[PDB]
């Protein structure tokens, strides 16, 4: 081989190898980082899932597929319809 | 249907449908008389519409009585609150929105003005004591053994 | 409740929705240990 | 037999319409249902 | 224990309070203002019942410039002295699952405070130059409350600069079971002397409200600049001549694009939490 | 001041504050780890 | 009081100067809906040309001008008048009236008008042969 | 009119190096590293 | 929930990228919550009509009315009209 990466090119490798070469852990297999499996509460005001430690899942610059989502159910297209009642007070022309 | 609506247990506070009134001319007094009759004929349903009737009659008075109106506001502004047996009056010191009708006026410690005597009400703004005294039912109270 | 109600008698009934001028909404119905109490100044009093 | 909630004591002084209500573990259902709520079956006219 | 001030790196709010510098300048503004009873102006006959939270989503919704969804009377369940509070600091009128309420004094204090916060755009709050004056007064002279006699500039150095994240880890910060005993002291009629002794002693809330007044002034000023020392990840940002060149909220959308009614919220805040330090009515 | 009404002292807010959040989200996402471009490398022959 | 409680709008009226055969309103005074001070500051914030005395009548009236440089001359005239008043006050020869001072306040952050109004209260000694 | 204003704003974001947003300021120096100011002019602006 | 006990939404954990989840929570929490007063709608429909009128509105609950305010309104206007004068043509057309 001739080429060689000079820096790190593995940020998108969640897991490498599900084998068992000796019926145990392969001595160089990689399970995911605990950072990407965090499910923390969300501030109930603006979503923004946060890690369980308190750090927000928006600043670490590390993807993670373990967050939470909202769901409405049965009323999202309840459309804005109101009714109004008008009443005049002064006619345009009197004596008429 | 209106007549039967007299007795069945009311469960949702009712609001009046139509309201016509000329701003300056003295004809609106007809509308005042209309609701006076509607009160003297079904004293029950009025017991709830009291909230709306407050603001409506007060508006109409304001355009047809001025001394009485603003003097009355000054003293007996808008709401009873029974503190401990006494009755403190809270006002609305702003013509921001006086003609509102949605202030849960019949449940909670918040009573409408115009109605409970405080005999000083009369001899302060006549025609308003005269209105109020005309509407209270004063028929009876019967048991139903 | 629907499966049972179709096994005691006949007909239909609702679960206390709340109306408005145009739309209705179907409030939740759980009813664990119902109690009747009087509510002075929109604050449930204890029994007396 | 239908009518059992009286609608007035007469005097338009402190009436304080009935206030029993069923509490059901946090949630509370009222009998008279204060707040902005009605249905055209109950919006009444005066010209009648 | 108050909150680990986050930056991608933890903190304790104490490093982050000794991190700054408050250095004075010329042009003595011999303009000693006066305090004022903080105009509670509470009223409306349409509340929101149920379980209203009172700690974290509370403080965030109110002071993190999050959605300006009219943020109205929902706190009106601070009148009606018979409501209750559940230890998670949920204000309610019906404790459902046999959950317990707090003792009295706590309830009195907490209701007092939020009651002061109820209905802003009917409150008649004082112009903001004066509240800037009081804020810098406090954080400069200390709890002694001597007039300024000078003018002051604030400067921060070394943060992986994220003043937005300052406002954020504010958004994630609880305060009620921190400032409860303080307003409790103000409820049962103690006096300026002993409560100053108190605030000097406990010092957990001292750091807090130092940070809080600081954040409100940096969010409502407009003589603000920032810079990144481009050799490391370290921002130095300064706000210059805080009290003389500021008379209205800000709109420069480069620092913290701040809306209006939440700004009057914030000034009500600093007003009503510096109130009990000072002298008579 | 006080002639220019209040908000002409600077660049005007163009994008709405709500949409700004959606902007920030996409930015932080597409510039995070999901990036691909990488700099530099080294040629060398080895039989490893 | 009765009027304001009955209408709830700010009330604006003009002043058409001397020499009757003129009708252009050289300026306009304006009465406030809430005689307290907070309302005075409030209404003064808007209305991009404004001024008010220190006399108690402050609580009931604010001024509104037409231009940028129509302020200057009114401020200078009021300043000359305040000079005369300070003088006649020095010897306790105050006429049958009030209004301790004549100078004005404003919120125009104009370098020139602020320079004038700042340097003024340090020259309240001399007499300036007003209009004679 | 809000739509046209937002269009103009978002387009103003990826050009005109002399403007940032209150925060990141760096992934912008990741994004706009493709335009190569100042080779950009009208013909290009209108196409954008 | 809320008073009157009407189910609004339900929170639920799930495997999904952080950004999409942030967005789903955000636009939902936007669709909830009173975005405009009542007297405000009153004022609008008053301004767009005859000058001697009384107006009454009803049931501004559970209905989502998109806001047409901004502290910047004047700024965005003066910016638009300045570099795109053709807009005044359709202005005039609306008026006619």
């Amino acid at each position: 081989r001739t080429i060689w990466n000079s820096s790190i090119i593995t940020q998108r490798i969640s897991a490498r190898g599900l084998m068992n070469l000796e019926d145990a852990r392969p001595p160089e297999a990689k399970i995911s980082h605990q950072s990407e499996l965090d499910m923390g509460k969300i501030d109930e005001t603006s979503g923004e899932p946060i890690y369980t430690s308190g750090l927000q899942k928006m600043q670490s610059s590390k993807v993670s597929m373990a967050n939470v989502v909202l769901s409405a159910g049965s009323d999202v297209i309840r459309q804005a319809a109101i009714k109004y009642n008008v009443v005049r007070t002064q006619e345009i022309i009197l004596f008429e | 249907d209106y007549f039967s609506l007299e007795m069945t247990p009311i469960i949702m506070r009712p609001k009046l449908y139509d309201f016509d009134m000329k701003r300056g001319e003295p004809v609106s007094l007809l509308y005042i008389l209309e609701l006076i009759l509607f009160s003297i004929m079904f004293p029950n349903v009025t017991q709830h519409m009291l909230g709306q009737i407050q603001a409506r009659i007060l508006y109409i008075s304001m355009y047809a009585f001025r001394q009485e109106y603003l003097k009355f506001i000054t003293k007996f502004g808008f709401y009873y609150k029974i503190v401990n047996g006494r009755k403190e009056y809270i006002q609305v010191t702003n013509q921001n929105e006086r003609m509102t009708e949605n202030n849960d006026v019949l449940t909670g410690n918040l009573y409408p003005s115009l109605f409970t005597d405080d005999p000083t009400l009369s001899a302060i703004a006549p025609t308003l004591a005269k209105i109020a005294r005309l509407m209270k039912p004063t028929t009876s109270l019967t048991p139903d053994d | 409740r629907e499966s049972i109600k179709n096994m005691l008698g006949s007909g239909d009934y609702n679960v206390a929705p709340l109306h408005f001028l145009l739309h209705t909404e179907h409030r939740s119905t759980k009813l664990s240990k119902p109690l009747i109490r009087r509510v002075l100044d929109n604050v449930v009093q204890p029994y007396v | 037999m239908q009518n059992f909630i009286p609608n007035t004591d007469g005097q338009f002084h402190s009436f304080r319409a009935c206030s029993y209500a069923v509490k059901d573990g946090g949630n509370i259902y009222r009998v008279v249902q204060n707040g902005d709520e009605l249905n055209e079956s109950l919006l009444i006219d005066t010209a009648i | 224990m108050t909150l680990t001030y986050w930056d991608k790196e933890k903190r304790m709010t104490l490093k982050q309070m000794i991190q700054q510098v408050a250095i004075n300048e010329q042009e003595n503004e011999l303009t000693h203002y006066v305090f004022t009873t903080p105009l509670s102006m509470p009223t409306f006959g349409k509340p929101m019942l149920g379980y209203v939270p009172l700690n974290e989503v509370a403080t965030s919704k109110f002071f993190s410039n999050v959605n300006d969804f009219d943020r109205d009377n929902q706190l009106a369940m601070a009148h009606f002295p018979d409501t209750t509070i559940t230890q998670a600091y949920n204000l309610t009128n019906s404790i459902k699952p046999g959950d317990t309420s707090l003792p009295d004094a706590e309830v009195a204090a907490l209701k007092w405070f939020w009651k002061f916060f109820t209905s802003i755009n009917l409150v008649r709050q004082p112009p903001m130059d004066n509240v800037m004056y009081w804020a810098c007064q406090f954080l400069s002279s200390g709890t002694s409350f001597l007039p300024l006699e000078r003018d002051v500039e604030i400067v921060f150095s070394g943060f992986k600069g994220s003043h937005i994240c300052m406002f954020s880890n504010l958004r994630q910060m609880n305060l009620s079971p921190i400032l409860c005993p303080y307003y409790d002291l103000i409820t049962n009629f103690k006096t300026t002397t002993e409560i100053r002794a108190y605030v000097d002693a406990h010092e957990e809330l001292k750091s807090l409200l130092t940070y809080l007044c600081l954040c409100t002034i940096v969010g409502l000023c407009d003589t603000f600049t920032e810079t990144r020392n481009m050799d490391t990840g370290e921002y130095v940002w300064k706000v210059r001549d805080v009290v003389s060149r500021n008379h209205t909220p800000a709109q420069n959308v480069e620092k913290f694009c701040y809306t209006i009614q939440n700004a009057k919220y914030m000034i009500q805040l600093v007003h009503v939490l510096l109130f009990p330090l000072t002298d008579n009515k | 001041a006080n002639l220019d009404p209040a908000e002409f002292e600077n660049t005007p807010q163009l994008i709405e504050n709500s949409n700004m959040t959606r902007l920030q989200i996409a930015l932080k996402m597409l510039t995070g780890d999901m990036d691909d471009i990488v700099k530099g490398l080294i040629l060398h022959k080895r039989a490893c | 009081s009765a009027i304001f409680e009955l209408v709830n709008v700010d009330l604006q009226i003009y002043q058409y100067g001397q020499n009757i055969f003129n009708n252009e309103a050289e300026h306009t005074i304006l009465f406030l809906k809430d005689n307290t001070n907070y309302g005075v500051i409030q209404a003064l914030q808007k209305h991009p040309f404004s001024a008010t005395h220190i006399n108690w009548h402050l609580h009931k009236h604010i001024f509104v001008f037409h231009s940028r440089e129509q302020l200057l001359n009114k401020l200078l005239s009021a300043g000359l008048e305040d000079s005369q008043l300070y003088q006649r006050q020095k010897t306790y020869s105050t006429k049958r009236g009030d209004r301790p001072t004549e100078r004005m306040v404003t919120y125009i952050e104009d370098d020139h008008i602020r320079r004038i109004q700042a340097v003024f209260p340090l020259l309240l000694d001399n007499i300036f042969d007003v209009k004679l | 009119i809000d739509a046209i204003c937002s269009v103009e704003g978002i387009l103003l974001l990826i050009l005109s190096r002399q403007t940032t947003i209150p925060g990141y300021e760096d992934e912008l120096n990741k994004l706009r590293t493709g335009i190569s100011q100042p080779k950009v002019t009208e013909r290009q602006y209108r196409r954008a | 929930l809320d008073a009157n006990a009407v189910k609004r939404y339900s929170v639920v954990g799930y495997p999904i990228d952080q950004y999409r989840a942030y967005l789903y929570n955000h636009n939902l929490l936007e669709y909830l919550g009173k975005k405009v007063k009542r007297e405000d709608i009153m004022s609008l429909i008053k301004a767009l009509s005859y000058e001697f009128d009384l107006i009454t509105i009803s049931d501004l609950e559970y209905q989502n009315i998109p806001k047409w305010f901004s502290d910047n309104d004047l700024s965005r206007f003066i910016f638009s009209i300045c570099m795109f004068p053709d807009i005044v043509r359709q202005f005039h057309a609306l008026n006619i």
